[PDB]
């Protein structure tokens, strides 16, 4: 019926490894 | 800041200098055997931009035109 | 710098902020008789018959004001430029004679010895830092 | 002009005179569009045995106001 | 895992525009 | 101040002028301070690789949540009963019968339903189970993070790439084509023949068990061998239903033609053979140039060319192209002119197929996904064909150069552009006074009772090309309908495998495969002729007239977006090439318009049964008035009666949401700065002059938008409102009714 | 800092002043006698206060 | 007084007004927007405020907030009163009856 709880917070800490790069991309097109 | 350029086509009308608000340009004597006097553009900082000195001049196309370019207070018109 | 205020009883439309902060303007001038003229913004106010000055906001008051002075046969307008700091420069008549007539010590700035059609591209030039009213 | 245009289409072609017999049941009518193309639906039954337009501006109401019962008097 | 809507879903109503308008509004300001 | 850092001139702004400039000039790179051509280029690459994980991130999204908040297992069981669940609602401000009407779906809470059709494509790419599309979010994910480190690595200084790599234009097109198009289309006839076909004939393929598992029975010796007749030998019969073994078949390619009976749906085992055969001509297309190697094509010698077999032609076509390929490669406007035409005519193309030959399974039944996929490419066909000419014009501004051009095609259009720009305009006008004139005639005329008096006449060349695809139902008998045409039976080569099945199709009258058009079909197709030749009129006019024109020849020195020249010589209100960007997305909005209810209207006959509404009363507009105005609003505008609220509230709120921002933007477009700047003056006396407020103070001026700001920003509320309204009407309309 | 000074000086008055209102006031016996004292005792608190700025 | 006179608008006219938790809704929603204020002032203070100007009614240069830490401590002080004036304004209407019951 759903994705299983532990499923969700895998793909939740998985985003953070675009973020950190979004993050260095971005600062690094202001320089 | 607004440029104010001026070409060889002027025929010393004077009609520009009359027309400007805030008193930029200003005639100067031409050295040449064209006339005794042809436009200048010295206080360029005061140029508001009404474009009163292009609708004055009497040429096929301006002898003087307004580029626009960056605004200051005195540019923009502001009191405050 | 002296003279006389306008007589008139005040008005909204006037000095802002902006005189205390960054450049006031000022307009002086005489007048042998006593008319009524319109202010620069709203109103109407009584001029002295000696030395009137008047301070406004911008310089486009001013001149507007002296174009509405030359029809009282009023030629000899004053305009000056007041920073905070008390500094003051005489403007419009930067020389004795006016802008529209000719004085021999001025220069020719900002003037282009070619026409319109002869400027160049901006695809000639691009990313060098001129423009093409240049 | 105007004014007296109004009345006027109130004497030749309406059904003022068949209005005041029936103000309740019979709709006021002064214009008559022609028999050509298309145009005779706009003449529908008004009321009273005449085919005109539907009024509104109350022209009717204003001469029985006035006193006016007949046509050769408007 | 419904309970994370109750807490990622205000933060992206109310956390995230009160930090990127603080910062931005003072970052516009600098001098 | 230095908020911009790329304009020393807005910096050095009191007003607040400075704030919504910088926002307009981020992106334009070519007008930042102090930037060179390699760091152009430097920068506009890192730049695409941030894009391209924007994609992937917000693809990702559509996996997760219809897996966390999703009925994808439940919908594939039941699919046409089933209505597929794109998220799940939570907001606080719901009272407690809105949450009782969203609850829908057989969802345990507040739910929105989609229309998207995402569920129909991943049921026919072969995904059963809400963990399948787990593993594909994820992957997204680490796929997005590849790019968005890829962008920072070659900003990096001995990885960034030199300006001759990016003008290396003959490599690019080699590898593009056979990569990026061959090979990626070479690979998803793998994924439909290892992962979907045996899905859909209900064996179960996946990462564990695909190198074990075969997809053919006989192994891939046919293949390396050459008999490749056998993998078309057993196809699915006709009586096959998806996602089982039932009228199976073994076959992996094939070119059956026609449609599956079941899903009303094309064929996955065509789809396998079709992404092959592209394949191989995109590789076979892609060795063409003269990369390092030295073995191809020089577009430049090409272009430069004045030599025939033994003729001095003046060039190809005997035209001079002798400086087209440098204009192409230094411009980067001019590419990106082009690339987005060539895009926003394959988006339109996308859009006319969809509908008339749905790829995925049970797309057809689901009314609502066929009308917003049709509706929404559409619109983005507009912007992307409206953006490359003004992408065109930028170029014939700041980019062009006449001397190296001199006397190429470009500049030969230059020099007559005036006959392009007038007969452009008998042509939009030749086509408007008759169109109307003729709905007007028949509009009048039928209100005078008479409707048999209408000027009604058939498509009558259309239908031809209808008869010549092989429906039977005009009975023309020409080409393909009659049985002893050439074409219908090849004489060299009766090989045409595609007739069965694609007869069988087209007059079949159910699906949606080359309607019938009758005269109601005729003046809709010239109303959009109207369109297009206008919109076309006002774009090509500001690219040919951004240079100059004799009411202000010296446009070029200006550039593209300025506001005006001033009052002289008569009135220079909109002058610049910009302005001619700006009136035509009021036209183009309006095509998609004239044809999104000339779609909408002719589908929801023929899904509710009923096609004589639409073929009688199509003709006189206030049929359009009634019938598809009036009628289809009623479930709508009751989305949130007195009498309680049902599943289409958000619809009706959206729907009056999207009048409002088209209002408010006809101030900006009506309304003009000195009125407002007036009034700002006066607001800004009695904040200085109030007793208590006087203590809080404005650090940059306040001042009215500027002229091409409101443009700006009264375009943008006219489009988002035009975008919204309609969108609830075409969602609202066919959902409440479904079809 | 003079703040922390008042603080400190109130925070004793306050808490004083809530005894004589409560026990020896009037409704003494009854089961608001001890929330009449907290209303009397903030009651001279600010005319307590009203007298220091008033005497500032 | 601001806090004071925050906290009637959420209570007798915001969501649950007619419940149990009324009065207790006003104080959190009065105090939720007094940190806003509390925030919007360390913003016009932390990015260099120019100067209070003098009117007529206040002929004299008004007050030392020509500074970044005049604001800095009118906001701490307003979050402290802020926070204050709507907690007797809750303890009062929630005791009203008691007080008058009295
Ligand atoms: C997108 C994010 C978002 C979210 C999650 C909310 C959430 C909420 N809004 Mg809201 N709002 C938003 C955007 C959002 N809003 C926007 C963009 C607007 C502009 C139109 C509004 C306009 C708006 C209005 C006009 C109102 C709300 C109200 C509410 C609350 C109603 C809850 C309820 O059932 O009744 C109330 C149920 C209760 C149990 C009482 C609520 C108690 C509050 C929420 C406690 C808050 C504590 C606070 C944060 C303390 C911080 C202190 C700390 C910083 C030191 C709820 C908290 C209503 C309200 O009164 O909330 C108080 C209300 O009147 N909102
Ligand atoms: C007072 C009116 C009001 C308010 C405040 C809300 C508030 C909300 N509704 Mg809502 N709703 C309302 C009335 C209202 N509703 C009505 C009348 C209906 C019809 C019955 C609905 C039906 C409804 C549904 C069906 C759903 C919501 C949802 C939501 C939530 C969306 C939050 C979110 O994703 O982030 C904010 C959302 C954004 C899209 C961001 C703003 C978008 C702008 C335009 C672009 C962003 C860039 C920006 C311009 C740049 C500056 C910002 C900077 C930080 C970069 C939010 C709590 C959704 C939900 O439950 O939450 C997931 C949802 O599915 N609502
Ligand atoms: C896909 C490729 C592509 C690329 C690379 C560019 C790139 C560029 N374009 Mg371009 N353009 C494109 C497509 C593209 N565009 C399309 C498809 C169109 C047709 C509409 C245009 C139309 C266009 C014009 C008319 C102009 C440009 C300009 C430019 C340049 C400056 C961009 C700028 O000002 O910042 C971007 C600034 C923005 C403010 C963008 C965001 C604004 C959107 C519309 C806001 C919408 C509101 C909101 C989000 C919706 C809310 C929803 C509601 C329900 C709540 C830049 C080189 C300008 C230029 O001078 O070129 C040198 C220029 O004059 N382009
Ligand atoms: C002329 C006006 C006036 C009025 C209306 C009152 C009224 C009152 N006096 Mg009083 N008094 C006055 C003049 C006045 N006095 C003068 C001139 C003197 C000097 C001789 C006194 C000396 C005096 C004494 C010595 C006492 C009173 C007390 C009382 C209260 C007793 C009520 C009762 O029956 O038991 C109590 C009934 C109740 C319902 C409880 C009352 C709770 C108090 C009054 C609540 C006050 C909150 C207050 C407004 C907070 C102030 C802050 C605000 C300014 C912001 C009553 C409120 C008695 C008391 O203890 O009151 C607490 C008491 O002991 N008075
Ligand atoms: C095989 C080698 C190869 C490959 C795979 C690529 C691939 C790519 N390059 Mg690239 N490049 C190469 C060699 C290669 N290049 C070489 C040798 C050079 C030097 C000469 C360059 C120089 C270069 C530059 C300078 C840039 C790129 C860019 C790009 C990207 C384009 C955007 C994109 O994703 O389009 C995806 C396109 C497709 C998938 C196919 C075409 C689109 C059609 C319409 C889709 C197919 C139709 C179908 C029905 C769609 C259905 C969809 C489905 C969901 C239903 C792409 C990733 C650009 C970029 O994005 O920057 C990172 C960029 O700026 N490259
Ligand atoms: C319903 C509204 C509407 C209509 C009817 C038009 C019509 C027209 N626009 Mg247009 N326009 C509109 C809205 C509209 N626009 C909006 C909102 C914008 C955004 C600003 C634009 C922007 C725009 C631009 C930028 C351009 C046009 C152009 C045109 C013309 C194209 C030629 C054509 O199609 O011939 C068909 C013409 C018609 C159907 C109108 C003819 C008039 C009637 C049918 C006959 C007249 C007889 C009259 C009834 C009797 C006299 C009675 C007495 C009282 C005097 C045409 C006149 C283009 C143009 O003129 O180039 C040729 C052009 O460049 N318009
Ligand atoms: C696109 C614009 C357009 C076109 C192509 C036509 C064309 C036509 N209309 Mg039409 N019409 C139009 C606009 C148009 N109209 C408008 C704007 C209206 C009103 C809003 C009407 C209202 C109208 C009516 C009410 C009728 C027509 C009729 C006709 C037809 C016969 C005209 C006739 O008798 O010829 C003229 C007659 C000749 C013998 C030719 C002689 C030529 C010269 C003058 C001799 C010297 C013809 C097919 C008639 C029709 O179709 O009836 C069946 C009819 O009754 N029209
Ligand atoms: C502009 C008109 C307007 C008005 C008057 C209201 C009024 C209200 N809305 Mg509402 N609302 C509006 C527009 C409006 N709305 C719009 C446009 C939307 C769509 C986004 C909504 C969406 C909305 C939601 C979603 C909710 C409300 C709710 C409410 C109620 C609670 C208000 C609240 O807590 O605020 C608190 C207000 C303040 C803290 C500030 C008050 C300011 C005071 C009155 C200033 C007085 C100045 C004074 C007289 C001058 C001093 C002079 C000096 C010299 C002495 C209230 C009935 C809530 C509800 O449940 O309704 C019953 C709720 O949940 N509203
Ligand atoms: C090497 C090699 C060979 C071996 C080949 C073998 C043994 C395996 C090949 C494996 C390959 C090359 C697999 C391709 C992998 C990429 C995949 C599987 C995924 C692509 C997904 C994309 C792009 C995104 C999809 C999306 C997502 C994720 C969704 O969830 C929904 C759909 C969509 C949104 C589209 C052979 C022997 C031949 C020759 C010798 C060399
Ligand atoms: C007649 C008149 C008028 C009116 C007035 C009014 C209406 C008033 C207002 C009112 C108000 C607006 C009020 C308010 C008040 C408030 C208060 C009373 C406060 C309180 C506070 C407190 C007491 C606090 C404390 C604290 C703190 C601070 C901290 C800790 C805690 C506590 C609690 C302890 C006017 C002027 C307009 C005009 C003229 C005439
Ligand atoms: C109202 C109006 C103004 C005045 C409008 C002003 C000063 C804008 C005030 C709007 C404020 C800034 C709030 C807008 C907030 C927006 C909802 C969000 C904008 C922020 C984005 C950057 C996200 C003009 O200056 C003008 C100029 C030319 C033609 C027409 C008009 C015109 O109609």
């Amino acid at each position: 019926s759903s994705i299983s709880d532990t499923q969700v917070y895998i793909a939740l800490v998985v985003a953070l490894i675009p973020g950190l790069l979004a993050w260095r991309l971005a600062t690094e097109l202001y320089k | 800041s607004h440029t104010v350029k001026i070409y060889d086509t002027c025929i010393g009308c004077t009609q520009c200098v009359r027309a400007c608000p805030t008193d930029v340009l200003e005639m100067v004597p031409w050295d040449g055997c064209k006339a005794a006097q042809v436009a200048s553009s010295p206080r360029t900082e005061d140029c508001v931009g009404c474009k009163r000195c292009e609708t004055a001049c009497p040429t096929d196309f301006l002898s003087i035109r307004v580029y626009l370019g960056a605004e200051t207070t005195r540019s923009m018109g502001l009191a405050y | 710098l002296s003279g006389k205020t306008p007589l008139f009883a005040g008005s909204t439309g006037g000095l802002l902020t902006k005189a205390v902060e960054e450049e006031k303007y000022a307009i002086t001038w005489t007048s042998p008789k006593a008319q009524v003229f319109e202010l620069p913004t709203g109103g109407a106010a009584t001029m002295h018959e000696g030395e009137n000055l008047l301070y406004i906001a911008r310089k486009e008051y001013g001149i507007a004001l002296g174009g509405q002075l030359r029809k009282f046969k009023i030629t000899n307008y004053k305009i000056y430029r007041i920073l905070p700091s008390g500094e003051t420069t005489f403007i419009h008549p930067a020389d004795g004679v006016f802008p529209e007539k000719v004085n021999a010590g001025r220069e020719k700035v900002r003037f282009n010895a070619r026409s319109i059609g002869e400027n160049p591209n901006p695809s000639q030039v691009k990313f060098s830092g001129k423009a093409t009213y240049d | 002009i105007w004014l007296s245009g109004m009345i006027f289409h109130g004497a030749k072609f309406s059904n003022y005179e068949a209005w005041l017999s029936d103000p309740l049941n019979v709709r006021p009518s002064a214009q008559v569009v022609w028999p050509i193309v298309g145009q005779d639906i706009l003449n529908g039954d008004v009321g009273g045995g005449f085919h005109g337009i539907q009024i509104t501006s109350g022209l009717f109401q204003v001469w029985r106001g006035w006193g006016i019962t007949n046509s050769f008097q408007l | 895992a419904s309970f994370l809507s109750s807490i990622f879903v205000p933060v992206i109503g109310w956390v995230v525009p009160i930090a990127t308008f603080s910062f931005l509004f003072l970052y516009i300001e600098r001098e | 101040t230095k908020f911009p850092k790329f304009s020393q001139d807005l910096a050095q702004d009191p007003t607040t002028r400075r704030i919504w400039y910088a926002m307009a000039m981020g992106n334009d790179f070519e007008s930042h301070d102090g930037m060179t051509e390699e760091n152009l280029y430097q920068k506009i690459f890192a730049t695409h690789f941030g894009h391209l994980a924007i994609i992937f991130l917000w693809a990702s999204s559509l996996l997760f949540h219809v897996a966390w908040q999703g009925n994808f297992e439940q919908w594939i069981k039941d699919p046409l009963h089933v209505r597929p669940i794109a998220h799940a609602i939570w907001d606080p401000h719901f009272g407690k019968p809105a949450i009782e009407a969203f609850t829908q779906a057989g969802a345990n809470g507040p739910v929105n339903i989609a229309y998207s059709g995402v569920y129909h494509w991943w049921y026919t790419i072969g995904m059963r189970t809400n963990t399948e599309l787990y593993t594909g979010s994820v992957f997204l994910l680490l796929f997005a993070s590849l790019f968005l480190f890829a962008g920072w690595l070659h900003l990096q200084p001995k990885f960034r790439p030199s300006l001759a790599w990016f003008k290396s234009a003959e490599s690019r097109l080699n590898h593009h084509l056979a990569g990026l198009f061959g090979v990626s289309s070479l690979a998803w006839a793998g994924h439909l023949i290892h992962v979907a076909i045996p899905e859909s004939r209900g064996q179960h393929v996946g990462w564990d068990n695909f190198l074990s598992t075969a997809p053919h029975p006989a192994g891939l010796q046919p293949f390396f061998t050459g008999n490749w007749g056998v993998y078309a030998q057993n196809p699915d019969t006709a009586g096959h239903i998806f996602s089982t073994s039932q009228g199976a078949g073994t076959a992996i390619l094939t070119f059956l033609g026609g449609f599956h009976p079941q899903t009303e749906s094309l064929w996955l085992t065509d789809m396998a053979h079709h992404h092959l055969a592209i394949a191989v001509l995109f590789i076979v297309a892609g060795h063409m140039y003269r990369t390092n190697f030295g073995i191809g094509h020089s577009i430049k010698e090409m272009m430069n060319a004045k030599t025939f077999f033994g003729k001095p032609v003046e060039g190809p076509f005997n035209m001079p192209h002798q400086g087209i390929y440098d204009t192409y490669n230094n411009s980067l406007h001019f590419q990106l002119g082009w690339h987005l035409a060539c895009l926003g005519v394959v988006t339109s193309w996308v859009a006319q197929h969809m509908y008339s030959l749905p790829s995925y399974a049970f797309i057809a039944k689901d009314y609502t996904t066929q009308a917003a996929l049709y509706t929404h490419h559409q619109y983005i066909a507009i912007f992307l064909m409206v953006g490359a000419f003004a992408h065109g014009a930028i170029f014939l501004v700041r980019d062009y150069d006449p001397e190296q051009n001199k006397g190429n095609v470009l500049e030969r259009v230059l020099q007559h552009k005036e006959a392009i720009i007038s007969h452009l305009s008998w042509v939009s006008l030749f086509l408007g006074f008759h169109t109307l004139g003729l709905y007007v005639h028949n509009d009048v005329v039928v209100a005078f009772g008479t409707p048999e008096k209408q000027i009604l006449i058939e498509p009558v060349f259309a239908q031809f090309i209808q008869a010549a695809h092989g429906k039977v139902l005009y009975g023309l008998d020409t080409l393909l309908s009659n049985p002893d045409s050439v074409a219908y039976t090849a004489y060299p080569n009766y090989a045409n495998v595609w007739l069965p099945g694609w007869l069988d199709a087209i007059n079949s009258g159910t699906n949606s495969l080359f309607l019938t058009i009758g005269p109601g079909d005729f003046l809709v197709h010239h109303a959009i002729a109207l369109g297009l030749h206008t919109t076309t009129l006002i774009l090509v006019k500001g690219a040919l007239d951004a240079r100059g024109s004799k009411l202000m020849p010296d446009k070029k020195d200006f550039g593209y977006a300025f506001p005006c020249d001033g009052p002289g010589r008569g009135g220079t209100c909109d002058i610049s090439a910009w302005d001619s960007f700006y009136l035509s997305l009021f036209w183009a909005l309006n095509t998609v318009g004239w044809v999104t209810f000339y779609w909408h209207w002719k589908h929801l006959g023929i899904w509710q049964g009923n096609v004589a509404q639409f073929n009688e009363n199509s003709t006189y507009l206030m049929g359009w008035f009634r019938d598809y105005l009036w009628a289809n609003s009623a479930q709508l505008i009751n989305g949130y009666n007195p009498y309680g609220v049902n599943n289409l509230s958000v619809w009706a709120w959206m729907f009056l949401f999207g009048h409002l921002v088209w209002a408010t933007g006809f101030m900006f477009l009506i309304s003009w700065r000195g009125y407002w700047q007036e009034l700002i003056e006066t607001l800004v006396w009695a904040h200085e002059r109030t007793p208590i407020a006087n203590l809080v103070r404005w650090k940059d001026k306040p001042v009215a938008l500027s002229i091409v700001q409101a443009r700006v920003v009264g375009l943008a509320h006219f489009t988002v409102g035009y975008v919204l309204t309609y969108a609830a009407f075409l969602i609202a309309s066919t959902a409440g009714k479904f079809g | 800092t003079p703040f922390r000074r008042g603080l400190e000086v109130g925070m004793a008055h306050g808490y004083f002043l809530f005894g004589p209102f409560a026990k020896l006031g009037p409704l003494r016996d009854a089961a608001n006698a001890n929330l009449a004292g907290l209303l009397g005792a903030i009651g001279l608190v600010v005319l307590f206060t009203l007298a220091l700025s008033l005497y500032a | 007084a601001h806090g004071y006179f925050l906290f009637g608008p959420f209570a007798k006219l915001g969501p649950l007004r007619d419940a149990a938790n009324a009065n207790l809704a006003g104080l959190l929603g009065a105090i939720g927007l007094v940190v806003l204020f509390t925030l919007a002032l360390s913003l016009y203070a932390n990015s260099n405020p120019p100067t209070a100007l003098a009117s007529v009614t206040v002929p004299n240069p008004p007050d030392a907030f020509q500074s970044k830490e005049g604001w800095n401590n009118f906001a701490s002080a307003f979050l402290i009163g802020g926070i204050g004036g709507a907690v007797v304004a809750y303890f009062l209407t929630s005791n009203l009856a008691l007080i008058q019951g009295l």
